[PDB]
């Protein structure tokens, strides 16, 4: 639907979109822009990443309302509007990994595009994972555990400790194996050396960055005291 | 529950 | 889009959607239950009313932010983004008038439903006359006093000075005269003798009625502080 | 900037 506005345009009105909070109009503007078939750049990437993930944000808070209150019941309305609600959202899901596969992940390079993808990718098999329930959900898991896996092993070879991408990268792969593999000690062991490794980095870095990577590490700290 | 990476 | 869902069951949903805090569902739904044909009961007018007051409210919110923009600049695009969303708003509100011309308000017989609907239609008037430019602006703005100015000669009427409906409707015809019809003095007016009549009618209520009036009575005094 | 009715 965007492919007759100009790519700059495109990025332009994503720009606008988010200071209106109006995440669907973005992600469309940031889907379009990818469409383009052009790279991203760095501050083009964190645009994508935050128009789909409020736009998903929105329909997993709304699906968890649904599935606590078909819990509590278990007419149909209520299984029928959460079917709704996630067939929504494995769309939105489908789509944003659809854009990662055809082509950012295959055309990216350089570590930080390449991590940066791969984190996504693993995100948003996550967050289908989150709603799974057939017989696609053990390869659903594994597919968001083969997609952080790779950016991991990317992201120890080639960045520092602090680096905030290997830092959120490491931060979510904790919460996959906290809340979706069912691996609590693996979630804390990984989010433990991770805050540590960023320690003894942190003199390295500057002001800026320094607050950067201390900002991500307290949340991995938020995590540890919740489980444990 | 658990914190994921956020702004 | 819903002709083939049951009313009740669209009724129970727009529930579901409001917990879920999914407006735009909800609008779409409570949509449906209206093209049923039947009248509203008291419950399903205030779902109709939060459903559309969500979904324009956060039309609004975006139209403001982008027309700041645009006014501090004065490419296209942020112009083109404004028309965008602005084109939005419009339907909703047309989509809302629609419904009440076809036919809820020419079938609302008791003072509180006619009255809920007129309020309505002043609102949704107001809403279009915010952003209204064009030739249409000055019949926009009066068809917007028209409804208020028949819902305040019912509700003057039919019902005690501290009847929530009645309080609302004032309130906001209060907020049409300050921000649409550049008479402030006007709202300063109606807001005061509404405060006022309503103060010396509580004596007659419940504890519960009593909570009701005195917080939409606060609102009446928020904009008095604001205004004085 | 003013206040219209809210729940
Ligand atoms: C997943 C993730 C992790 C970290 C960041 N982030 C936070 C502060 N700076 C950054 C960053 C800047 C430049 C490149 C990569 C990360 C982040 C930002 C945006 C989207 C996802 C992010
Ligand atoms: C426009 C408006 C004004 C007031 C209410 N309201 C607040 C508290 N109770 C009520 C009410 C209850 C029953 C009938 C009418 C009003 C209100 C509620 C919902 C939608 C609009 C409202
Ligand atoms: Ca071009
Ligand atoms: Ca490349
Ligand atoms: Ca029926
Ligand atoms: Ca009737
Ligand atoms: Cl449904
Ligand atoms: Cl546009
Ligand atoms: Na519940
Ligand atoms: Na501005």
């Amino acid at each position: 639907a965007m492919g007759s506005m100009e790519r700059a345009s495109l990025i332009q009105k994503a720009k606008l979109a988010e200071q209106a909070e109006r995440y669907e109009d973005m992600a469309a503007f940031m889907k379009g822009a990818v469409e383009k078939g052009e790279e991203l750049s760095c501050e083009e990437r964190n645009l994508l990443s935050v128009a789909y993930k409020n736009v998903v944000g929105g329909q997993r808070a709304a699906w968890r309302v649904l599935s606590s209150i078909e819990q509590k019941s278990n007419g149909p309305e209520v299984r029928e509007y959460r079917e709704k609600v996630e067939t929504e959202l494995q769309g939105v899901c489908d789509t944003v990994l659809g854009l990662l596969d055809s082509h950012l992940i295959k055309e990216a390079g350089d570590a930080e595009s390449r991590v940066f993808y791969l984190k996504m990718k693993g995100d948003y098999y996550r967050y289908l994972a989150e709603v799974a329930t057939g017989d696609d959900k053990k390869r659903i898991i594994d597919s968001a555990r083969s997609a952080y896996q790779e950016a991991m092993d990317i992201s120890k070879k080639e960045m520092p400790p602090t680096n905030p991408i290997r830092l959120g990268l490491a931060l979510n792969f904790s919460v996959f194996h906290y809340e979706i593999a069912n691996s609590p000690e693996e979630a804390i062991s990984l989010a433990k050396t991770t805050f540590d490794e960023a320690m003894a980095d942190l003199h390295t870095l500057s002001e800026d960055s320094y607050k950067d990577s201390t900002l991500i590490m307290q949340l991995l700290r938020d995590n540890l005291t919740l489980w444990t | 529950r658990p914190s994921s990476w956020r702004q």
